[PDB]
């Protein structure tokens, strides 16, 4: 019954693995973020 | 069940990517038992050791190839939904058969014999069945409730 | 002013009015408009649902002032002035990452379109966030203990304090760290701010 | 009304605001009693101040089409002619819209009562649910994507460019632009891309 | 009532059209007021 | 009554324009039925079928150019009916001393008189207050929403 929580995690594991690679890719390719705070112009 | 089906292999390829946190494959030892339990095979801790698998953390881990002879031994033996010594294993304090036993001796005999599990579950075998003030609580419905199951079939 | 309002606005703002003009009469980038503020002007430049939904910059997806309020230019030396303060840490290689998007400070017309239609890398903010939020156990989780050993025997090599400092910023909740806050440092709300 | 007839009473009905040149004739026949004129034109009357903003710049964006001359007071139909075809975006039929947002020649002095006459205009305020709503069999608010639908399947036929443009130029609120906002469009929610 | 398409569908569809013929124009006005929440602007 | 006059031609164009939806000026065969009824010729279902109409799904499309040399025949022998007659009639049933009408009861009296109400129309008379407590109409808003038609066009 709990394996249900884990069964929707089978596709989710495939998303965090590409995203961890993009944690370093977009840190060599910055100017791809900027969202509301006090720094925008 | 009493034999491997083709869909239980097709189910197990999908659920392989769950067990390894990467989305790859490698069955964790406690999640060894969760795969057999989501494929209608629910051995004891002494039947697990006969098949050569696992159902708890710290025990052998395997890959899905290696999971097929382990899974196939349970099919040849009990616990795939077969009846013998479930609601046939209860009652011995009553020499009457009314399909009932005593309330007091239906919650501290699973705790004084058995593999021994939670006091909450000892309270579910008392809850599923009827209550009267004659001291007669049925044993035989909590088991059929398990036959009904979350899924009678292959979990998902 | 007048019909020659358009004809003076190319002499008022000229970082993109001498790079693209009118298509129905010489005017600044749009087919005829004299002024069209800090708008993305003519056609699209971004249709949202690719990395941002609530932020626009004058080179992210839009243009500077073609108005009589002179140039509005936002430099790439302003992006370098974000990593110096609040935003992603001060690192010298990120100021080199700015040369890697196009050298030095640079004029924009078809640069604002490239990045505005760039979906490369991490995707949409609700798409990236949602993954383990289709089930919930601590607000969605990824089991923290099983993922670290799969990120030091294989996969990316992060130590056992680097899987706490570069894959986590959420406490174990649901027999795993919260996946929401883990996605956050990768993209939006912890990946921010990469300027301007 | 037969086949032939409903071609004729686009051009012949034409009950204000519908007395406009069209895309291939203006609006499809309203039935014989003139109740429905009120959904052809709505008009309010609140005047809003000029030079109070700094998105006031917009009047300079429109200017050229409505002021050939450098101090305006040009010809009185030229608002009703040119502005139709690329001012507040492409495709003519803006006749009665223009004659009801300008009460004679528009210029910077005159701007208070055009900015004000936006809110009078055509299909401005007098917000009512039922108008578009009764299409989808009275079930949910009737928004953008079902209008596009209807234009390629049923109803009288008109230029397809305007519709595909209009969807793309949507702000997005998520259920699109409801009937409320289709009227109440002056107060929030407008367009993108080329023009004015 | 129970044709299911010739009912109150028609009155709405004609007003729907009266907007559709000029949907590019009529979704704005002389002064573009949207600067709040637009896909590129 | 009335002969062929501008006013009738308008009445017929108006009902027709409601009855399309395609924007092509084509109405189906069956719609000849209720067009003629709205025009106040007071046909029977026989008169409809005489004009190749239907009480089933359409078979073919009619332009107004077909419909009108049928119609200029239909006008002969007709009563345009009064309004005040149906009010006076329906005042006869009361249920509060205010001209209020239980829905079933109003279907039933029509059923059992005349050419006799069909299964479907008694469901339609009933429809308003269906399946709750049954279910009170009032004569004045009843007749009035029927004759007016439910949105012939409105300015709201």
């Amino acid at each position: 019954k709990e394996f249900k929580k884990l069964q929707e995690q089978r596709v989710a594991l495939l998303v965090i693995q590409r995203n961890l690679r993009k944690f370093l890719t977009l840190r060599n390719w910055l100017w791809y973020k900027l969202y509301i705070k006090v720094k925008p112009l | 069940m009493a034999d491997l089906k083709a869909a239980e292999v097709e189910k197990a390829r999908e659920h392989f990517e769950i067990y390894d946190w990467e989305g790859e494959g490698k069955i964790d030892a406690r999640d060894l038992g969760d795969l057999l339990r989501s494929l209608d095979c629910k051995p004891t801790l002494a039947m697990v050791k006969k098949n050569g698998g696992s159902d708890k953390r710290g025990e052998k881990k395997l890959t899905l190839e290696e999971f097929l002879p382990i899974f196939s031994q349970i099919k040849k033996e009990k616990e795939v939904g077969t009846l013998e010594d479930f609601m046939e294993g209860l009652k011995v304090y009553d020499k009457a058969e009314n399909g009932t036993m005593l309330a007091a001796e239906l919650a501290h005999v699973l705790l004084s014999l058995g593999e021994r599990l939670t006091d909450i579950e000892c309270e579910e075998i008392m809850r599923v069945c009827d209550e009267d003030d004659d001291g007669f609580l049925k044993y035989e419905p909590f088991v059929k409730t398990i036959i009904a199951g979350p899924f009678p079939d292959e979990g998902k | 002013m007048g019909d020659e309002e358009k004809k003076e606005k190319k002499k008022k703002s000229k970082k993109k009015s001498e790079e693209e003009g009118g298509d129905a009469a010489p005017a600044p980038p749009p087919p005829k408009p004299p002024s069209q503020k800090r708008r993305a002007q003519r056609s699209g430049s971004n249709v949202f649902a690719m990395f941002t939904q609530h932020q626009v910059q004058e080179f992210k997806e839009a243009f500077q002032l073609i108005d009589q309020d002179k140039d509005g230019f936002i430099s790439k030396n302003d992006i370098r002035a974000t990593f110096d303060s609040l935003g992603r840490l001060c690192t010298e290689q990120e100021l080199d990452s700015m040369v890697a998007e196009a050298p030095g400070p640079i004029n924009f017309t078809m640069f604002l379109t490239i990045f505005g239609d760039r979906i490369a890398g991490t995707d949409e903010e609700d798409v990236i966030v949602n993954a383990f939020n289709l089930f919930d156990e601590g607000e969605g989780k990824c089991k923290e203990e099983t993922l670290k050993r799969s990120l030091t025997t294989w996969g990316e090599k992060f130590s056992q304090d680097e899987v706490e400092e570069a894959l986590s910023e959420a406490p174990i909740d649901g027999n795993g760290l919260i996946d929401i806050k883990k996605f956050a440092q990768i993209l939006t709300k912890g990946a921010e701010e990469e300027g301007a």
